[PDB]
This record gives C-alpha cells, structure tokens and sequence, in this order.
C-alpha cells in the first residue's frame, strides 16, 4: 500500500536516465535511505551514487558513504571505485574525508580492502603531521582489520611509536591506543611491556587530579571513567610489574580507587554513581585476577560484601558477578564464605532471573567444603520453581556437585533420583551415564540404589530417564533383592513390561538387555520373558535396533547350554577412570 | 522567570511563616503543582529563593521514605506525590528523552517518579515531627 | 478446558487477556510471545507444546487470538470457540483492528463474561 | 490521596474521581484501571476504593468491579474481606442476571472462607427460576470441586448435581453432566454415576433438543459409557446418528468418538457394523472442507481412525490429494493419510502425485514425500521396482536433503525384501553424495553390514567411520560382527584388527553403559564359540509388517478413547503434558 | 567489544541499527526480533543487563525508545551503560531536546553522532564537548 | 491557578 506507493515514487525518481540534478539525486538517495529505515529493500543504480563520492559536497559524500556502508554488495567495479576513492581520500589532506574513509573500512571489512590497505593505515597512525581526530579512528580501524584478518597484520618497527601514543595530551588517542594494545598484548607482550609502565603513570595522573583539570573528559565529577576502565582492563591482560616502584605506584593507585569508593558521594546523580562504581569494579576485577596483594584482596572482598547489601539490582548483579574468581582464592576464601546465607537469601527472595543465575554460579563456585548438602538442597528448591530454558545448566551443576562432594554415595543416588524425578526431560545423557558408572564402580550402595529405584519406579507419573536408569540398575542387580516378597522377579519383570510399551526407542532398546539379564538370572522368570521375546510385536518391529535385540536374544536364550549363557551374561566389570564427561559437556555448553 | 527556568529543565533566619508566605507566592505565581522533580529544579528553586529573597539553603529537605514525600523542615508547603506514569504517556513521539519522567526515575532509591503538588493540610501542624524521628 | 484467552497484536503486545485457572500466569503470557510470534518463518502446527502447556493460535491477518490450556481439552472445540468469537466480533464492529479493540474494550470483556465461563463455551 | 496517575501529560487523582458523584467519570476511571490491569500494571492499591464504594448504578459498574475482583482474587484476604459480606449478600437480589454474575465472580475466589461463606448463596440459587443462574451455579460447583476437597456441604453439592442431571433445561443438564465429568477427572467412590434407564433417555432428549454447545459435553460424557444391552444400544446409535451440526467439527468428532468406542459386536458378521461404516464416511469426508485449524485436527484424528479401522475411508481417497493452496500441516497430513490409504487399486493415481510432490519448495514436505515414495513401495506389491528406480533417479540429482532421507526408506525396502535387490548396494554405497545425518548413517552402515557377499571391499567403508567413533550408532558394531563373524572365519588371520578394534573401542572408551554391555555381550560370545555366535547373531529374521509408520497397539487403544482429545492431535500419551 | 547498537521503539520498529560483526540478512532479521522479545518485556525494577547465549546486552528505556548495546562478557557493563547515557545526552545537546520524531527526521545526524562516538566495536571519544564542537564545525 | 507542564516537543 503505502510502501508500494513509496517504491513507485522511488522508481519514478530514479528508474531510467531522466533529467535530474545533484541536490535532487542527493534528496532521492536520502529518501531511499529513509525508506530503507522503514524496512524496504531497493538497489536501483548503486553506481550513480558510488561514482558521486569523488565530489566536494561533504553532506552528499557522507550520505553516499552511509549508503555504501549499509548496502555493501558483492560488486567488483563498484567496490574497486570505492577502494580507489578511499585511497584518494587517505592520500588527501582532508581529515574529515580520511576519517570517513577509515570508518568505511572499519564498517565494511572487505578482504580485498584489508589486503590492500594493510600497510598505509599504521603509517597514517604514526604520522605526526595528522590531527588528533585521525589517529583515534585509525587505531580502531587497524583493530577492526586485525580482528578481521590477524594473519595479514605485520609486527612492524612502529611499535615504539604505538607505545609512545599514550604520552599524548589528547586522551581519545590514549583510548584508541589502549583498545589496540589490549588486543595485541595476547600475542606480543614484550612489544608492549613498556606500555604497562607508561599506563601506570597515566592512570596515576588521571586519579590524582582535581576538578580543575580534564575540563571536557570528565563525567559527572568523575575523572575519565571509560579511560580508567580501559587502562585497568589493559593492565588485567598483563602480569604484575616486577619493579618495586611501579608496583608501589599501582598499589597506591588502587588504594586511592578504594578510598574514593569508600568516600561519601559528592552529588546525588545515579550517573555519577555508576561512573564511580565502574572504575571500582574494574579495579576489583584487576585485583582478583592478579591475586598478589592480600591486603587488597581482603578490602575488595569486604567492599563486595558491603556492596551486596545495596538496593540497586544492577549493582547486586555485578557484586555477584565479580566474586566467582574471588571464591577460587585461598586467603580470602573464608571472607567469601562469610555470606553464604546471604547468597541463599538472594536466591530465595528474587527479582531477576539473571540475578538468580549469577547467585547459582557463585554458589557453585564457592561450594568447596562449606555445606554440600545445604547447597544441593537449595539448588533443588530453586530448580523446582525455575524456568524452562536454562534448566539444563542447573541440572549439570547439581550433578557435578553431587558426584564431587559425597562421602557416602547413598545421598548421591538419592540426589540423582530427585533430579531425575524433578524435570527429567532436561537431564542430559551424561548424568544418567555417570550414575550407572558410579553405582557399578562402588560396592556398598548397590542394594540401596536398586531398592530405591524400584520404589521410585512404582509411581505412575515416572519419567523416561528414570525408566532407563531403573532398567539398567535392575538388570545388573536383580539378584540382591530377590528375597523380599515385594521384589520378586515376577514383579521385577512385570513393572518393566508395563513401562516398556508406551516409552521410546532407546528405552525399549535398554529394557531388552534387562530382559535377557533377567533370563540369565532367574530360571523361574524364563517362560514369560521368553514368550515376550518370541512375540511378533518384538520380532516384526520396524526398528532395526529392537529387531536385532529381540531376534538375537531369542536365539541366545535357547542354545541349550547354561554355561555359555552364564559366561556371556556374567557380571559387568567396572568402568575405567574417565575425565568428567559432565564437566566436558558443561564446558562445551557454556 | 521561575516558570521559564523550571520548564527549561528538559535536559537571615529560616522562619516558617515567611516560608508559608513564599510558598503561597509561588502557588499564586504559577510555578509548581504541575511539574516533576529533579535535582536541577531543586538547585534552581534554591538559587532562585536565595537570589530574590536571600534565603539560606537549609529549608528544602524532603523525606527519603518510599511513597509520599513530605518536607521535613517546617514552613515549606509543597509535598511530593509518587506519580505513576500511564502507558499511553511514555509512547509519544514528542516526549523529551532527558526528562524527569525517564531521568529522575533511575535516581531515587525506591525507583519512583516524583512530581510536585500543594498540600494545605500541613499548614495546620507538622508532619515530620510525627512521621519519622 | 480453556485456561486463558489471550488477544495479541501483530507485534506482541497484549490487548485483552484473562486467566481462568491457577496453572497459568505471566510466564505463560510471555512464553507464547517469546517462542511463537517472535520466532522464525514457516509456521508449523497451531497446537504448540511448550513446558507441558498447549497454545492454540489463530491469526486473522492482523491479530492473534490465542488460547492457553494445560490438560486434555477437546481438540476442535477450542478452535470452534475462537472462530465463533471472531465471527461475533466481526458482526459486532465490522473488522478487527486496534481501533476496534480500543473503541469496544468494555464490550469485548462483556462478551467474554457471557460467551465463556471457566473455560466452558456457554452460548449466550 | 494515593496512586496518582497521569493523562497524556497531566496530573489528576483517581481516588477522588472514584469517590466522586460523577458516575460517568467513575466508569472512565475504572476503565483506565482495567486497561492498566490488562497491560500489566500493579493496580492492587485501589481495591477498597473499587469494592466498598459500590453505591452507584448496578449493571456496568458492578460488572467491571466483579471483573476486577475475579482478576485479583489471588490477593490477600485481609484486603479481600473489606466488603466481602456485602459482596456475598447478593443471592437475594431481584435480578437473576445480577445473581448469576455475583455467583460467577464469587466462584473464582480460592480463599479459606469460601467453603464456609459461599455454600449459602450457592444453595440459595440452585432451585432458582432463571436457567442461566443454575448454569452458573453448576459451573461454580465444578470450579469449587476442581480442588476435589471435602467441603462443608460437598455431599449435598454432589446430590444437587445428581438432581440437576435429571432436570428440565437441556443446557442446565448438559452443564451438570459436564460437572460430573469434571469431578470424575479424579477417581472418587461415586465415579461415573450412570443411573441408566432414566438418565440415558434424559440425556438423549437433551441432545435432541439442545443448543450448539452442550452437545459436546453430553457426547463427551457419553463417550466413556459402556453398556451391555442390544436394543438400548441400537436406540443409542439411532439417536447419535444424525450429526451434521453447525459446530462443524467438535460435535462431529465427538460423535465419531462415541461411535468408535461404541463398537462391541461381530467385526465381520454384524450388519449394523457395516451400517456404521457407511455412516461415518460422509462426515469424515465433508469435515475437511472447513477452516485450516479444524481441518488439521480432523486430519490428525483421521490418521488414528485409519490406523485402527482401515475400512472407513478406504474407497474414498480423492478427497485426500493435496492441492496447491494449503498450509504445511494439512499438506503433510493429507500426504500421510494418502500413503496410508494407498491400496491395490489407486497406485496410478498415487504414484504420479508422489513423484510430482518431490519438486516442491517446503523442505519438510519434500522429505515427507521422499519417505512417502518408499512407504508406498513397501505398501504396494507390484510397484517396488518402479519406486526403487524413482528413488535412484532422485538420488542421482545429488540433493542433500533428498539423499539423506531416501536411503532410509531404501534400507526399509531392503529389510522388507532381502533377495530381490542385491544390485543397488555397489552403486549407492559407492556414491555417498552428502555428509549424512545419523539416520542415513545408520542406514548406510546397516546396508554395508548386511549382504556382505557382494560388498567385499566393505573394510575400507567401515574403517572410514571407525576412526571418527563419535555419533549415536551402535550399528557400527552390531553390523560389523554379523558380517565379520563369517568373513573372518572364511579368511583367517584377517580383520582381527577390526573385530577386536571395535570391541576395544566399545569396552573401555565408550562411556555409554548400553554400548559397553553390547560390546561385552559380543566379546564374550564370538571369542568362545563361533558356531554359537553364527547361530545367535546370523539367524534368520522375520519380515516387517506392511504399514510402516505405525504406533504401538497399546498407545493406539489409548488414543481410541481420546479421539476428540488433544492427545489425538499431539499423537503422544496423555501423561506427556501435565 | 560492541557487537551491535539498536534503537527499538516499543511498537516494534527499528530506528537505528549498527552492526559491527559479520551477520547475515536472516541473522539481522532474527536478532532484532530476539532483542525485542527479551528487552521489551522486563520492567524498570529489573536489571539492565540480559544474556542471550554469550551476550551481555545493555538496554535503557528513554520515552518509548529502547537503547541497546551488545557486548561479549568481558567488559564493564556499567561503563557501557554510561556510554549509552552519554550518547543519549550528546543527541540531546545537539538539539535543545530530542525525541523519536527527531531521531527519524535527523538520522543523517544520528549516524554522524554514532560514527563520531563508536567505531569498530569500541568507543572513539569519551567526551561530549569535542563531539559537539565537531558537529558544529561539520554543520556548515 | 497553575499551568501545564511541557510534555511534548513543538
């Protein structure tokens, strides 16, 4: 309707080669971009605007640059003319045109443009004749080209000039060079080792300044919060300095950061509060990642403990987020474990799902030997009323904690059975692999696990994973509960034969192995199970797994040699020591 | 003057009888009971009373409790009512972004938008002396 | 039977909702918009099973009439009730648009208080 | 003066407007409150100002206040008991519409004082004058009985329900039997009180003189009934038989449910069985010409009807051919019902549309069609060679979502016929013209494992998969042993590094206890007696049934009684959605 | 690093979209709907950070407009939240006041402010006075 | 006699 009328008006403006003007064509491209903002696709004559980039009108040139940035196609001659205009603007002395070309490179990300302009852009970045606004775009453009193609980035001799960028009076160049060096330090630490000692002095000159300096780079009476966060995140990607003077200067800077955090606020603005707490949280993350100063670690743990009692939910989120590696320490581990009841209360009294997820992650991280049963019970009470989207990670974390911290495995089998009963559809396969491996490996929870899963299978609303676990556990240890009148082999077969029909394909595959183990175990139960194996619903089934299982078990039950049958269907030897497949699944998931 | 400075915010002894008289002068001048609350309008009103009458910046101290905000110092006749903005108001294409309907909401510790409103019931007796110690 | 009757616009904002049983809440309101409307193309079968919850939906080319149940309903009865509701609203105020929602917001709830009672589609 | 809201950039008080004498302004204010309640605000701080201030006109304002109360009945009883006495003092009002509205808005309150303070207005309006009051009374009886708790007069409520079953108004008795079915959702002592020789005739007269909605509940409770007489059963079938109601789908499928559960006679000698088979087919054919959602529900029920009794829509297949203006679910289900109804007299009509559907654009529909060609090959006897040639021509187009689904039905054809197609393997396994999904991988591995006399270079094609042993496929051992239990005996000192390599990979590398137990069962068998292993593994296998995509017979007997239910549409057990 | 910057009103449209990583057309069509369905449901009494799979999407609500900046979980969320507020204040001080109609009508200035504020997933200039001076110099 | 707040940009 209206979009069709707008497309008809755009075609009437530019369909053929009618008599138009430069400002009329600029207004037509602006109207086409406004129609593209409403959700309409049109590509009528991109060359008429791509060839217009060599003009002198800055507004029309920027409109054409935005058009070729938002509608970057796979054209050959148009992209060649665009790269030629980019090289002409880079060779020109126009800083606005050079910055527009650098923004077009950093937003395009073409492989041919990255292979062509891989050498000129650091030469522009180290060019002292350029303005300060060009370097801050060029360093981020080189960062974008390095993130696009890291192999096509040389380690030239301009590195000493790159480290020397941080000594500038203008600080946007410092921000761009910090964002460059923080990415390049993961491959070249020795090429930017002196940048650590320069950035320490830069951070000291920032945080030891009053309100007189930094007349434009301040933010709500906070001196340079983004630059301080960038410098601390740069120092987090480096080891602590071996020089004692640099170490003491860094310690004094972090002490002044903590003292400014403990200071009362000047204004009442929440923007000032966020811009002051951001540097505090990045300094806390630096202190925790270093883990070198216990005097700093104790103060940071006390600061986060007092920060957890705050009223702002998006502050309590960060207070729970920045403590996972703090729980992994050794000296301040008791100071982390002082507020486990506060973490449990934050998990109970809830206002946000991601806040609850961060509380779950912090409880799982700090769970070493504090209260394993209490942590597992609180996790299960959270899981009983959790969401239906992130339940699998919580199930794997409960399984990891239960298989890790357990002195007697009876509580472990009860925990796995409660986890299977409460939302067993999200239980991954590694959990019910692991409980079978642990029950086979241990030799004092076998009869208890068999009786517990036999009582758990008698519920009408059983889940499929419970049928699998109970099937293999009964097929392995049906002999140890044969004396009880409530657990005869006839009932042991009849419960699984009731659960066999309306369940799924691997369940029906596993219960047939359980059936042939029952035929091997109890000669009283051989007749009915042999009739079930001889039935046509098992023989003529369309599934190859069930057909092969039923056919070869019917043939194996009637070879008239009980010695070979007992030699084949004997007791299973235990599993070898694996390497925590549940942990591998959790690492592949998260 | 005062109304223009308050609507441009889109991004001696402290005697109680003189404060009552100045609140009545503000209400008859058409400056309040229709606008919202922010720290900039707080500082503008304080600087305006200090410029036009030479008043010490001590009177404007409102309660920090959740809900209705009353003046703590005696004499000021302007309480604050927590205005819950309707869903059809925060959807207009001409509402200002940096405006205390969406800027002052993040700043209060309870997260409630505040506006101004006259209350002549507090002209009889105190409220902060019997509400909070 | 019917444990909720949710009228959604073409974007996802609720216009008229109603809760009949205690097993349907704001999570049941939000999950339908999260995994039905705001999703990919190639719209599958109209009876969506999410978290042991059944969502029936009917899109009348501008609006989305949905029902959220949690047990063994009669299958075609819910869709026949939805089509009867759409026909009643059509005979009431012509077409179905947001202007028809806002101009007859009391009348829609008055029709829902008579044509449906505890999920039973009782005739007026 | 609390909860002050705005109006397009203004300031005005709601509570003064609610307590004001302007009733139109109070109606506009409560309309704004209900609008905020619908969009999701917390307007719970106005409850004693919208409940206790009921001093204005009755109808519209009381309806809006009762809507607010039935929306916020989950609030606290200390706030809900501010005017609850004047709220429950409404069973003596002169308007029965007001009485029924008050009962219907009092029934939704799950409060502790409900069973002690609502039994008197309920019993004061049971034997009332207007039938809508008794309708709402039985609705609220079922609502209070949804908790299934022993109330103060729950036995009297059940006795009043049994009295309301045999009453005058058809909608009233239909709602009463619906409430008996609702309390029959659990298993009480008085479960499904029939009282046959009067209640059956009363329900039949109500079904004859009922409206277009109560018939669904009447036939729903009639579906679970199982008599034993003959003339009574024939009278029941004669009263049930005229069903072409304006509610085009629900009443028709409920009557089909009643007629199919009402099938206890000779399956080949009863003439009335053939009469019912002639009776069901015009509704089961003319049910498809409606709206797409009830069309999809009808197709999902017709699939179960065909799977149980194939002699209903057997002679009519022309109504199941897919057109070009149908949605994807109807497009899939009409195809599945067509390939289930592909008989020995319509294969020329079936196969042309089957080979035409493969060139469509819906990916799941093309996958269903290329499985459908193989299913029709299994179904029809004298078409398997032509369908095998058609599947080979479709595979020769080298399409990724066609070959990986065609080789599975090719494996099904190979399992149905084990001798007549010993030439496709050396070409099809040599192609492997995709990166196959695990179903096609299992099909390829089973085809390589079986028929090993003609694929004698199978060691390379098995060891191509044996290195990357990370998938869900136990076929790589249960088909390796079934061929290299005879090839390793025919060639000694050969492929020991396969028949022990896959067992060493299934013994102490696979963490799955199912795969480990399969590996130990194989390893303890062939390493002890090769003749015993050849007798057990390489024994003859029976052929599969003709109808391929079937469900289990116990689940089919479960879905017979739930034809009108949602379990028929989901094709799952009814305990899969609680 | 900043993955995408979005301005989504509560009706459902998209006013400003800047994509710095490599997304497809169907990926750009799906991520906008996912951002809308996650962000436009949570109220003001919740947090401002949401996680998608590995995202840390930070959103604010200015008068029906929803400002979203995405990041990976490595960077300071309060720093990017105050970057959002600083960008909104720059767009406010470019005019005397700003709204959705002004952002629609002056999108050529909006893209100029975004390209002079953010670039390549990072921040170009933290200040606002130099950006206003650059916008006034480029106003001719 | 108060006035109205500027809620809309003119």
């Amino acid at each position: 309707k209206r979009i069709n009328k707008e497309l008809a008006n755009i075609r009437s403006k530019f369909k053929g080669d009618k008599a138009l003007d430069g400002y009329s064509k600029k207004k037509y491209v602006c109207k086409l971009l406004f129609i593209f903002l409403l959700g309409h696709d049109i590509d009528f004559g991109h060359m008429e605007a791509v060839n217009l980039l060599s003009s002198n009108r800055y507004t029309e040139k920027q409109i054409g640059y935005l058009f070729i940035s938002v509608l970057v196609n796979s054209n050959s001659e148009l992209i060649r003319l665009i790269n030629n205009a980019i090289k002409n603007d880079l060779a020109s002395r126009n800083p606005t045109f050079m910055g527009l070309a650098l923004h077009c490179i950093a937003n395009v990300g073409s492989r041919e443009m990255a292979e062509a302009f891989a050498g000129e852009i650091p030469k522009i970045l180290v060019a002292g004749d350029t303005m300060d606004s060009v370097k801050q775009s060029a360093a981020l453009c080189l960062l974008r080209l390095y993130r696009t193609s890291p192999d096509l980035v040389p380690m030239g001799d301009w590195t000493s000039r790159v480290v020397h960028l941080l000594n500038d009076q203008h600080l946007g160049v410092v921000t761009a060079a910090t964002s460059l060096i923080t990415t390049l330090a993961q491959k070249n630490p020795e090429e930017f080792k002196t940048s650590v000692s320069l950035a320490v002095s830069r951070l000291s000159r920032i945080v030891t300044s009053a309100s007189t300096d930094l007349q434009d780079y301040t933010y709500y009476f906070v001196p340079a919060p983004w630059l301080s966060v960038k410098l601390l995140r740069l120092l987090q990607c480096y080891p602590p300095p071996e020089d004692p003077a640099v170490r003491g200067r860094l310690t004094e800077c972090l002490e002044t950061i903590l003292n400014k955090a403990q200071e009362p606020p000047k204004s009442k603005k929440v923007q000032h509060s966020n811009a002051k707490n951001a540097v505090l949280f990045e300094a806390i993350s630096l202190i925790i990642h270093h883990d070198s100063e216990p005097n700093l670690l104790v103060r940071a743990c006390n600061q986060l403990g007092q920060f957890l009692q705050h009223r702002e939910t998006n502050l309590r989120y960060l207070a729970l987020e920045s403590m996972c590696t703090l729980a992994s320490s050794e000296f301040s581990h008791e100071a982390v474990k002082t507020h486990i009841e506060t973490v449990i209360n934050a998990l109970k009294t809830e206002r946000d799902v991601s806040v609850r997820q961060r509380a779950v992650d912090l409880l799982y991280a700090m769970c070493d030997r504090s209260n394993a049963q209490q942590i597992v019970a609180e996790m299960l009470s959270y899981l009983e009323t959790a969401d239906y989207s992130i339940r699998e990670e919580i199930v794997l974390k409960v399984a990891i904690l239960a298989e890790k911290y357990a002195v007697d495995y009876t509580w472990y089998v009860d925990t796995i059975l409660n986890l299977i009963r409460i939302a067993g559809d999200y239980v991954s396969e590694e959990v019910w692999y692991r409980v079978i491996q642990i029950v086979i490996n241990r030799d004092d929870v076998q009869g208890y696990a068999a009786k517990t899963v036999f009582e758990a299978l008698q519920a009408p609303a059983c889940h499929e994973n419970l049928v699998k676990v109970g099937g293999y556990i009964l097929g392995e240890f049906g002999n140890l509960i044969a004396g009880d009148p409530r657990s005869s082999p006839l009932i042991q077969f009849n419960l699984l034969h009731s659960k066999f029909h309306l369940c799924s394909v691997p369940t029906r595959a596993l219960l047939l192995s359980t059936y042939i183990k029952f035929v091997n175990l109890f000669p009283e139960v051989k007749a009915t199970i042999q009739d079930v194996l001889r039935s046509d619903s098992q023989l003529k089934n369309a599934d190859v797994e069930l057909q092969q299982r039923a056919v070869e078990y019917l043939r194996l039950s009637t070879v008239a040699s009980t010695d070979i049958l007992a030699t084949v269907l004997e007791e299973m030897p235990p599993f070898p020591e694996r390497e925590s497949s549940i942990l591998a699944k959790l690492k592949k998931k998260k | 003057g005062l109304r223009e400075r308050l609507l441009q915010a889109r991004g001696r002894a402290m005697s109680y009888k003189l404060a009552i008289d100045m609140s009545h002068f503000i209400k008859e001048k058409g400056g309040l009971e229709g606008i919202y609350y922010s720290d900039r309008r707080h500082r503008i009103l304080d600087i305006y009373l200090e410029k036009e009458e030479g008043i010490i910046p001590d009177w404007q101290n409102y309660t920090s409790g959740p809900g209705v905000r009353y003046p703590l110092f005696f004499g000021w006749l302007w309480k604050l009512v927590p205005v819950n903005v309707s869903d059809e108001a925060q959807e207009d294409e001409t509402h200002c972004l940096v405006h205390p309907a969406q800027t002052s909401q993040w700043d209060d510790p309870w997260g409630e938008v505040l506006a101004w409103k006259f209350d002549p019931k507090l002209a009889y007796t105190y409220e902060a002396f019997i509400r909070y110690p | 039977m019917i444990g909720g009757l949710f009228i959604y616009n073409h974007k996802g904002e609720v216009l008229i909702s109603r809760v009949y049983r205690d097993d349907i809440g704001r999570n049941a309101v939000d999950a339908f918009r999260v995994n039905v409307i705001h999703a990919r193309q190639q719209v599958r079968s109209p009876v969506t099973n999410i978290a042991r919850t059944s969502f029936f939906h009917v899109k009348r080319s501008n609006i989305w009439l949905a029902a959220v149940t949690k047990q063994n309903v009669n299958a075609a009865m819910v869709f026949e009730f939805l089509y009867k509701m759409c026909d009643v609203m059509a005979a009431y105020f012509g077409k179905i648009s947001e202007e028809n929602i806002k101009n007859n917001f009391v009348l829609i709830y008055e029709l829902l208080d008579e044509i449906l009672d505890f999920g039973y589609p009782q005739n007026s | 003066k609390y909860f002050t809201t705005n109006k397009k950039g203004e300031i005005f008080e709601l509570k003064a407007e609610l307590n004001n004498e302007k009733k139109e302004k109070r109606k506009e204010a409560v309309k704004k409150v209900i609008a905020a309640m619908t969009v999701g605000k917390d307007v719970s701080s106005l409850f004693p100002d919208v409940v206790n201030c009921m001093q204005t006109d009755n109808l519209e304002l009381k309806k809006l206040v009762y809507l607010y109360l039935m929306n916020y009945a989950k609030s606290q009883p200390d706030m809900a008991i501010m005017a609850v006495n004047s709220f429950v003092k409404d069973c003596e009002d002169p308007n029965p519409l007001i009485r029924a509205l008050a009962v219907r808005t009092m029934g939704c309150i799950r409060v502790d004082k409900i069973t002690e303070y609502l039994c008197e207005p309920l019993r004061k309006c049971l034997k009332d004058e207007d039938p809508y009051v008794r309708k709402t009374a039985a609705v609220c009886v079922a609502k209070l009985h949804d908790i299934n708790a022993q109330m103060v007069e729950d036995q009297g409520f059940l006795d009043s329900l049994r009295d309301l079953i045999a009453d005058s108004n058809p909608m009233v008795v239909a709602n009463a039997v619906a409430a008996l079915s609702e309390i029959s959702e659990s298993h009480p002592n008085s479960n499904l009180l029939d009282l046959n020789p009067q209640n059956i005739n009363k329900l039949l007269t109500a079904l004859n003189e009922c409206t277009e909605w109560g018939q669904i509940f009447i036939l729903d409770c009639l579906s679970n009934y199982n008599p034993k007489d003959d003339r009574e059963a024939q009278s029941i079938c004669e009263r049930v038989t005229p069903r072409l109601s304006h509610a085009n789908s629900a009443v028709v499928l409920s009557a089909v449910k009643v007629l199919m559960k009402f099938l206890e006679l000779l399956p080949k000698d009863s003439d009335y069985y053939n009469m019912l088979l002639k009776k069901l087919a015009p509704p089961l054919v003319t049910l498809l010409s409606g709206e797409p959602e009830v069309q999809y529900v009808a197709l999902r029920n017709i699939n179960l009807i065909v799977q149980k009794r194939p002699e209903i829509l057997k002679q009519e297949i022309k109504v199941f051919f897919v057109k070009y203006n149908d949605p994807i679910y109807v497009k899939l289900e009409k195809l599945d019902i067509m390939i289930r109804l592909a008989s020995q007299a319509n294969i020329a009509q079936v196969l042309a549309e089957l080979k035409e559907y493969a060139t469509e654009v819906d990916v799941d529909f093309v996958r269903k069609a290329v499985r459908a060609i193989g299913r029709c090959a299994i179904k029809v006897e004298q078409s398997a060679e032509r369908c095998v040639s058609t599947l080979l021509d479709l595979i020769q187009t080298k399409v990724n979502y066609v070959v990986q689904e065609a080789i599975v039905v090719i494996r099904d054809i190979f399992r149905k016929y084990p001798n007549k197609y010993e030439s496709i393997i050396a070409t099809l396994c040599e192609n492997l013209d995709s990166l196959d999904e695990p179903d096609a991988r299992a099909a390829m591995i089973w085809i390589v494992g079986e028929y090993a006399e003609r694929i004698d270079n199978a060691d390379e094609l098995l060891e191509s998969f044996l290195e990357g042993f990370h998938d869900e496929s136990t076929q790589v051992q249960l088909t390796l042993l079934t061929a290299i239990v005879k090839l390793f005996l025919k060639k000694p000192s050969e492929t020991q590094e396969l028949v022990q390599q896959v067992l060493s990979l299934a013994t102490q590398d696979s963490d799955n206890p199912d795969l480990r137990d399969r590996g130990y069962i194989y390893w303890r068998l062939l390493s002890t007696d090769p003749v015993t292993a050849k007798e057990v593994v390489l024994s003859e296998k029976p052929l599969i049934s003709e109808e391929t995509d079937l469900i289990e017979p116990t689940l089919l007997d479960e879905l017979i009684c739930h034809i009108g239910s949602l379990a028929s549409v989901y094709h799952k057990p009814p305990n899969a959605f609680v | 690093m900043i993955r995408f910057i979005l301005i989504q009103n509560r009706a459902g449209k998209t006013r400003l979209a800047k994509w710095y990583m490599q997304f497809d057309d169907d990926e750009k069509q799906k991520l906008i709907e996912e951002v809308h369905a996650v962000v436009t449901v949570r109220d003001a009494k919740h947090t401002n950070f949401v996680e998608f799979r590995n995202f840390k999407i930070i959103y604010r609500r200015y008068a029906g407009l929803y400002f979203c900046i995405c990041v990976d979980v490595n960077d300071n969320n309060l720093a990017y939240l105050e970057a959002i507020h600083n960008f909104v204040e720059v767009l406010n001080e470019y005019f005397h006041c700003v709204s959705e109609l002004d952002l629609v009508f002056n999108f050529y200035k909006v893209y100029t402010v975004v390209d002079e504020m953010f670039l390549a997933g990072e921040i170009r200039e933290t200040s606002q006075t130099k950006v206003l001076k650059q916008l006034l110099m480029l106003q001719s």
